[PDB]
């Protein structure tokens, strides 16, 4: 077809990546037995189609992966670490009571979990409880992480995953009065949660399932404190001194009243604890995974910007119903901001008209006080963490020209012709590298004469202990500063 | 007092009185000769 | 709609009152027992035809 | 005038129609009940009700 020559060869193919894998994320959650993925093994996920048959339909990991794919559109290589339900687990069961023959027209809307699972029935003048429950069960989306069974007024929703992750269900009518779309006289649907907890798994096998695969972001989809502490230990092991480091961060959540959420915290500088009020409508792991994906699909190429503010820190895939009582009161809000916790609020507070997307403040980590005991904010916000990782990697790549080069320690005089160097020249070259990076990785160094030190191993160690060709470098940087509070104080006159 | 009804909702507001066609008791027609006793229906009344 | 002809596809907002929703006015006062409203709870009033009930 | 001074809104009839004779009231001095400041120093900053809306 005039392409015969053989000079140009077309390969028209809509499924072709050009920009490498990029920005590896890992989503940890429980799955059902319907999936076809081997539990306790990290796998790669490429789309949101095969997730149903691989991780089971309705599993918490399935919804986590769906929200990850909804948020981060493109630029991330998502991986999943599916784990199975613990042996002793009472699948949570909730009861919903409907009632009131019927009296008029209108629409009956229900909101369960996230807005994607909202249902809308058309109950009109004259009906019966049994038929209303049948219509509800028929209208519930199959992807809802709860199996629905009618009892002619007692809708029973059983949790598809056993464990404490099921005790966080909420249903809002979001239609009583609701300023429009008036309701047919039914009943005040009643939400009761007869069932309970029965502890979830506790794997503690991160050192084997992922050995050297450097992951950028770990999100967790369980509320167990011990599991989160194990994840913290792992990520801390990634930021060690012994072995080369696969730097990483983790995103977890903590739901409850102010007392239990301040108790859930510690000096974990490796995780971004997300606080959640007791009356949170959205399922927690959904918003946790959305936050994790956003922070991984918007920063991995730009490791300086904080996930924060109306424009950047907007979780568009999560939709909450409007409300005037905003969970955490401002006192609790500032109390949580102080004790290293991420807080989330609404983004429209529009009274009673429609759904609104949540929004995060203070993209920070849970790093209150330093290692000794002193308080300091060097690792308060997560961008300082990503920036420290990037700076370490850049300095490591810059220093590679010395490893392998001839070095003179005594007599300091590189003879003519040879390609050696001495510690003073290495210190000068390192000083200039640190200097011409001011503005992109460091700040306006204050006393650079002692912020950077290069010592030969013949003097760091005691006498007759040093080893030729070993050096020690001590650097004290300071990440750049940005905009923060402004505190206007306008004051009119007479 | 007027209330907006719905899509699919007149059966409720009204009662949709159904139609009816009963013509038992054969109608009176001058084309027929009647005997004493023959009963007919004229104008909805039996004679 | 599939039967449509062109490509510009208008999607009318479900209801009007858009240009409001930024001027909320809260009227406070007493009510009789005939009413069906829950006391001590702000609730909007759309029209005038349903304040008596 | 006494009421105008102490930040009180006054309403009066628009037309001069005579006894009986329906009319319609209107408002003079759309002002707030703000006449002194903090630290007891008189002002007029928030007297006009529009000054408050403009502050917001």
């Amino acid at each position: 077809d005039a392409l015969s020559d053989g000079f140009v060869r077309l390969c028209i193919d809509p499924s072709l990546n050009f920009f490498g894998e990029g920005c590896k994320i890992l989503v940890e959650g429980q799955m059902t037995d319907d999936g076809s993925a081997t539990p306790d093994a990290v796998t790669c996920v490429t789309s949101e189609l095969d997730i149903i048959e691989r991780f089971g339909q309705g599993s918490v990991l399935t919804e986590s992966l769906r929200k990850v794919f909804c948020t981060c559109k493109s630029g991330v290589s998502v991986y999943a670490l599916p784990r199975e339900d613990a042996a002793a687990g009472v699948k949570a069961v909730y009861t919903l009571t409907i009632a009131g023959p019927a009296t008029t027209d209108g629409r009956v809307q229900l909101y369960m979990g996230e807005a994607e699972y909202a249902v809308d029935i058309g109950v009109d003048a004259g009906d019966t409880a049994t038929d209303i429950a049948a219509a509800i069960v028929a209208a519930i989306s199959p992807d809802f992480p709860y199996a629905a069974t009618a009892a002619a007024g007692v809708i029973t929703l059983t949790a598809r995953n056993a464990g404490t992750i099921g005790n966080h269900l909420s249903v809002i009518y979001t239609n009583l009065g609701s300023c429009t779309s008036v309701t047919p006289e039914g009943v005040t649907v009643t939400f009761a949660q007869t069932t309970a907890g029965s502890v979830n798994p506790t794997p503690n096998d991160y050192a084997t399932v992922v050995n050297e695969c450097c992951f950028a972001v770990y999100v967790l989809s369980s509320d167990d404190t011990d599991w989160q502490e194990n994840l913290r230990d792992w990520i801390r092991s990634a930021w060690d001194c012994s072995k080369p480091q696969c730097f990483g961060h983790g995103y977890v959540f903590n739901k409850g009243t102010l007392g239990q959420v301040l108790a859930d915290g510690d000096n974990s500088a490796e995780l971004s604890r997300l606080a959640l009020p007791t009356t949170y409508p959205v399922l927690p792991y959904l918003t946790n995974a959305a936050y994790g994906a956003l922070s991984a699909c918007s920063t991995c190429n730009n490791p300086e910007l904080n996930i924060q503010g109306q424009t950047f820190g907007l979780l568009s895939c999560i939709n909450m119903p409007e409300s005037c009582t905003p969970g955490w009161t401002f006192g609790e809000v500032t109390q949580l901001q102080a004790n290293g916790f991420v807080v989330s609020g609404p983004s429209t507070t529009s009274g009673q008209g429609n759904y609104t997307s949540p929004y995060i403040y203070n993209d920070v980590t849970n790093y209150l006080r330093d290692e000794k005991n002193r308080p300091n904010a060097t690792f308060r916000d997560a961008s300082s963490r990503r920036l420290a990782a990037a700076t370490g990697v850049a300095l490591a790549e810059f220093l590679q020209q010395f490893n392998g080069l001839a070095v003179f320690t005594k007599n300091t005089n590189i003879r003519t012709g040879i390609i050696g160097t001495n510690p003073r020249l290495m210190l000068g070259k390192i000083r200039k590298w640190a200097q011409d990076n001011v503005g992109t990785l460091f700040s306006e160094f204050d006393n650079i004469n002692e912020d950077i030190q290069l010592l030969t191993d013949f003097e760091v160690q005691p006498k007759c202990v040093g080893q030729p060709g070993i050096f020690h470098l001590n650097m004290r940087y300071r990440p750049p500063v940005r905009g923060a509070r402004i505190n206007v104080n306008m004051a009119p006159a007479l | 007092k007027l209330r907006p009804l719905q899509v699919g909702g007149v059966p409720g507001c009204a009662n949709i009185p159904g139609g009816e066609d009963c013509q038992c008791w054969p109608e009176w027609t001058a084309d027929n000769g009647y005997f004493f006793g023959d009963v007919v229906q004229q104008g909805g009344v039996l004679y």
